[PDB]
RNA sequence: CUCUAACUAUAAAAAUCUCUCUUCUC
RNA sequence: GGUGAAAUUCUUGGAUUUAUUGAAGACUAACUACUGCGAAAGCAUUUGCCAAGGACGUUUUCAUUAAUCAAGAACGAAAGUUAGGGGAUCGAAGAUGAUCAGAUACCGUCGUAGUCUUAACCAUAAACUAUGCCGACUAGGGAUCGGGUGGUGUUUUUCUUAUGACCCACUCGGCACCUUACGAGAAAUCAAAGUCUUUGGGUUCUGGGGGGAGUAUGGUCGCAAGGCUGAAACUUAAAGGAAUUG
């Protein structure tokens, strides 16, 4: 069922746009931590985006 | 016409099998085309545990359980219900039945 | 029939005529 | 895929490859210099060598067998060359 | 350590005609074999739990009588080359000598296995039923 | 992938380089190559043997590469050459051996079967040489003279 | 209960007031001494009891011998050996495992090893032991079998015959139930074979007893106040 | 974006079957 | 006991169980899997000896020695035949007690030859993957077994390196598997049963409608059982394959 009412709360939760866009490096310690190989990429790109490279310890637990 | 792609054994690069005997009948079949049940139970019915519990000495006893495979020819285990005739489609489906409960 | 058994009569019924050869001799 | 240059495989791809499979059928092994830790002479062996690899100078087994290389006596230092 | 004089009570459950048969600790001296087959008068029912309740109790009672009070288990199937799995009665007594007064300890099953001889009854197609 | 024998396709041999020449680096002298080939030989390891301890031991990479000619040729060129091919004799001592060994413990019929396949490829082997007149066209092997060339 | 058929080809008594109580008792080895009682037919000569009693041989836990559940799948059992009248003493005459536990550890996915072997004790005793162990899945492993190989398994027997004949060959019987009850050998085992596999699960098993030379009267009083 | 626990327990006997087989073109 | 229910059968000389022992021959449970070895049959306690083989590694050795193969040969499940040895289990024959109209069948008990061996015959099996062998190419995905590769890898543990066991990315070979058709097939299906009318890699052996019939006869091997070889007269419009709906 879709009653004109229902369409209307649909549209204007839907047009709701959100502030700031949650990555914006504004969350989770300015400027984002990322590995070491998407940084060396984004520098053979030749980009100078701000960064924080770190290990990521490949060894795999049981799962 | 091949019923089966895996031919219905699971042999497939043996030669041959040593045979074991059916657990109901006691008829001899190879030992892969087997149809074999994990049969672990409790010692005690879960029925009957509580009358166990607070009538017995050694509080906190292990309450074993006992252990062992079945073998049936697959006669017995499509009449006692342990395998299902199943569909086409519905043959090559192998995993068992989704973990009973989970 | 079974292929078998239909086998199995002939080679009875070879069996028989070869003793019957046996005996004449 | 369906567009390559087989004349030219990444070197990476190439030694990736097996051999026997690459463009040029080329060995894996290589030749070590090594010297034993008490001479300082300089005996060449190859690196997958089957015998036990002895130093003429002294009796000083340097290589023993495996499979695969070698394995070496813990107190030799080898060169590639 | 009250002083439950212990005993063993071994039953014997098989498809058919189940039996209990308490005896001391070393197995050498029995009390009161009765069996399944004792107090049913089918013949069909002999490893029916029934069976086995009406064992059980009277072969507890005699354990009372004689003195005995705390029991250890020995549950037995067919075992050998016959079926490996315990028989459908001997499970109901075994409850009931847990009812009966009887203190019980040390549930054990000790069903003769063999390793893989003494073919088994039945030739190769087996039981036709 | 053949093995003639057994369905087994393996392919597990060895890829000699490209460079025909020595390597730069090799500092021996293929004379010197030459003396110690035939010293080796003298104390009586096999043309295999020889190729595998000269690779172990020493720069030695092909004899072939280095002094321009193969091992079973200096040897023959030099008149150290065995009478039988070292492949070919290798073959006579492992039929033996089985023969040796079958003929100990009776009934072990696999032990029998690879004597059969062992003289299939000993017949063939013999067959390809005497129509390359290695061997002298009269030379058969059956259980006996088989033993004496064990010897 | 009828379908009789009776193919015989009162006299009646109470055949239990006609009998005598005997105590058990285990040797100094174990914690708790006492065992339990046992029922026998009434001592009188011409077939003394005490003729009959000495060779009977009790099958007893040992959680209920030591008081700790960790022993609970052991089981030990103890021959008659010596009569003091009321009471009899107990020697050592074999162990084994509850049959459960065994088939609880014997699961898929991991081959197990036994190592079968006849040893003679430092005194007399000549025995036979038994060994069990499983490969133990690793800390990491994502591969989902567990299996060893056969020259692995060949070393790990030989690895265990070779610490299962130190262990009998130096030491009496006594002073073998004394290394057997904290299952030392156990340890020593995983010891010596930790390195070559992993073995979750090593265990000790159907030691049996085979000879023994004539009485040993002192050590039986030893072992027993 | 963190996971691998439950389980039962049936079979006695039942053999045979006379016809009559007939189109698709707008 | 034994069964769907029962009987035959053993049992107060005490059968059934309850314990210790001991004898015999048997097999090697559970580990046991879409896993391994072998040419196939087949192979499963431990240990030593005997010889053998695959695959992998190899800047080792010879240089066409290669593939399949009429003729010829070796192995060849079980049953069978000799003979000698053993003789537990289980069971053709027979003996039985049931069921039924009959049941000398299926269920039920005993029991001979065999089942296990030692030398010799037998050489057939749905000896099936109902796919001959050797080659080259063609599509995605994973694991798994054997070897060998590289890790600044992990725990290992002997402080630390060394091993071993694992994790990753491999690679070579093996049993296989999953997905799919863009190829085939008549389809069921096949990663070969593809690369076949756009018809040619090398090679052996088989079939020409079904019955007659693997029968007749002659050879040939075998003591025998029988095996290999192998028709015709004649009789029919079908038999057969796969799938569809009832
Ligand atoms: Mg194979
Ligand atoms: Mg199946
Ligand atoms: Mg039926
Ligand atoms: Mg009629
Ligand atoms: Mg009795
Ligand atoms: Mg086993
Ligand atoms: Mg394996
Ligand atoms: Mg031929
Ligand atoms: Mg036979
Ligand atoms: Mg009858
Ligand atoms: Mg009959
Ligand atoms: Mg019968
Ligand atoms: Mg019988
Ligand atoms: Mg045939
Ligand atoms: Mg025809
Ligand atoms: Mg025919
Ligand atoms: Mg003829
Ligand atoms: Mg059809
Ligand atoms: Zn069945
Ligand atoms: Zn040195």
């Amino acid at each position: 069922i879709s009653f004109k009412l229902q369409e209307e709360e649909r549209e204007r939760k839907d047009q709701y746009v959100p502030d700031v866009s949650a990555l914006d490096l504004s969350h989770s310690n300015d400027v984002l931590n990322v590995d070491t190989q998407t940084a060396e990429l984004v520098n053979s790109l030749g980009l100078k985006l701000p960064l924080s490279v770190s290990s990521v310890s490949a060894v795999r637990d049981r799962r | 016409p091949k019923k089966r792609a895996s031919n219905g054994r699971n042999k497939k690069g043996r030669g041959h099998v040593k045979p074991v005997r059916c657990v109901n009948c006691s008829r001899s079949v190879p030992k892969d085309k087997a149809i074999k049940r994990m049969a672990i139970r409790n010692i005690v019915e879960a029925a009957a545990i509580r009358d166990l519990s607070e009538a017995s000495v050694y509080a906190e006893y292990a309450l074993p359980k006992t252990y062992n495979k079945l073998h049936y020819c697959i006669s017995c285990a499509i009449h006692a219900r342990i395998v299902r005739v199943r569909s086409r489609t519905d043959r090559r489906i192998r995993a068992p039945p989704q973990r009973p409960r989970f | 029939m079974r292929a078998k058994w239909r086998k199995k009569r002939t080679r009875r019924l070879k069996r028989k005529r070869r003793k019957v050869r046996a005996r004449s001799k | 895929v369906l567009v390559q240059d087989l004349l030219h495989p990444t070197a990476a791809s190439e030694a990736r490859k097996h051999k026997l499979k690459t463009l040029v059928q080329s060995p894996r092994s290589h030749f070590l210099d090594v010297k034993c830790p008490g001479c300082l002479n300089i005996t060449t062996v190859f690196s997958h060598a089957q015998t036990a690899v002895t130093c003429e100078s002294c009796s000083t087994v340097l290589c023993t067998p495996t499979g695969g290389k070698a394995k070496l006596s813990e107190g030799t230092s080898f060169r590639r060359k | 350590d009250n002083s439950q004089v212990f005993g063993v009570a071994r039953i014997f459950a098989s498809f058919n005609d189940t039996f209990v048969h308490v005896t001391d600790l070393s197995g050498r001296e029995t009390i009161a074999r009765v069996t399944g087959g004792m107090k049913v008068k089918a013949d069909r029912d002999e490893s029916s739990p029934y069976a086995a309740m009406l064992a059980a109790q009277d072969v507890a009672a005699k354990c009372k009588e004689v003195g005995i009070t705390a029991v250890h288990i020995k549950i037995r199937a067919t075992g050998g080359t016959r079926s490996k799995t315990p028989g459908p009665g001997g499970q109901a007594a075994l409850r009931a000598l847990a009812r009966s007064g009887l203190r019980i300890g040390r549930i054990e099953d000790v069903t003769p296995v063999p390793s893989d001889s003494t073919r088994k009854k039945g030739g190769r197609r087996g039981r036709r039923l | 992938m053949g093995r003639m024998h057994s369905k087994g396709k393996g392919m597990s041999s060895s890829a000699i380089p490209y460079s025909r020449n020595a390597p730069a680096w090799f500092k021996g002298s293929s004379d010197g190559v030459v003396e110690q080939i035939i010293k080796y030989a003298r104390k009586g390891l096999t043309p295999s043997q020889i190729g595998v301890l000269l690779r172990d031991a020493h720069g030695v990479t092909q004899a072939k590469v280095i002094t321009g000619n193969k091992i079973l040729r200096i040897l023959k060129s030099n008149g150290l050459a065995p009478e039988i091919p070292e492949d070919l004799y290798f073959l006579i001592k492992k039929a033996v051996s089985v023969r040796k060994h079958l003929e100990r413990n009776r009934k072990d019929k696999d032990a029998k079967f690879r004597l059969i396949l062992i003289e299939s490829r000993i017949h063939r082997l013999a067959r390809y040489y005497r129509t390359v007149s290695v061997l002298p066209p009269n030379w058969k092997y059956e259980s006996a003279t088989a033993s004496a060339l064990v010897n | 209960a009828v379908g009789k058929n009776k193919r015989l080809s009162k006299r009646v008594v109470d055949p239990f007031t006609r009998k005598e109580w005997y105590d058990i008792k285990a040797p100094s080895t174990f914690e708790n001494r006492n065992v339990g009682k046992t029922l026998v037919n009434k001592s009188v000569g011409l077939k003394n009891a005490s003729d009959s009693l000495k060779g009977r041989v009790v099958e007893v836990c040992l959680a209920d011998l030591q008081g700790s559940e960790d022993h609970s799948f052991r089981k030990v059992k103890l021959r008659v050996d010596e009569v003091q009248g009321k009471n009899l003493l107990t020697n050592f005459h074999g162990m084994d495992f509850t049959t459960d536990k065994l088939r609880s550890m014997v699961r898929k996915w991991q081959t197990l090893i036994e190592a079968n072997v006849t040893v003679k004790t430092s005194d007399d005793y000549v025995l036979r032991i038994f060994a069990i162990a499983f490969t133990r899945k690793q800390a990491n492993q994502v591969k989902r079998t567990s299996y060893a190989q056969s020259s692995h398994i060949r070393q790990i027997r030989k690895v265990i015959s070779e610490i299962l004949t130190r262990e009998v060959q130096n030491s009496t019987l006594a002073q073998l139930t004394s290394k057997l009850i904290p299952e030392v050998i156990n340890k020593e085992i995983e010891n010596a074979t930790k390195d070559i596999f992993p073995l979750q699960n090593v265990h000790i098993r159907k030691v049996k007893l085979l000879k023994q030379p004539k009485f040993d009267l002192g050590s039986l009083l030893s072992l027993h106040g």
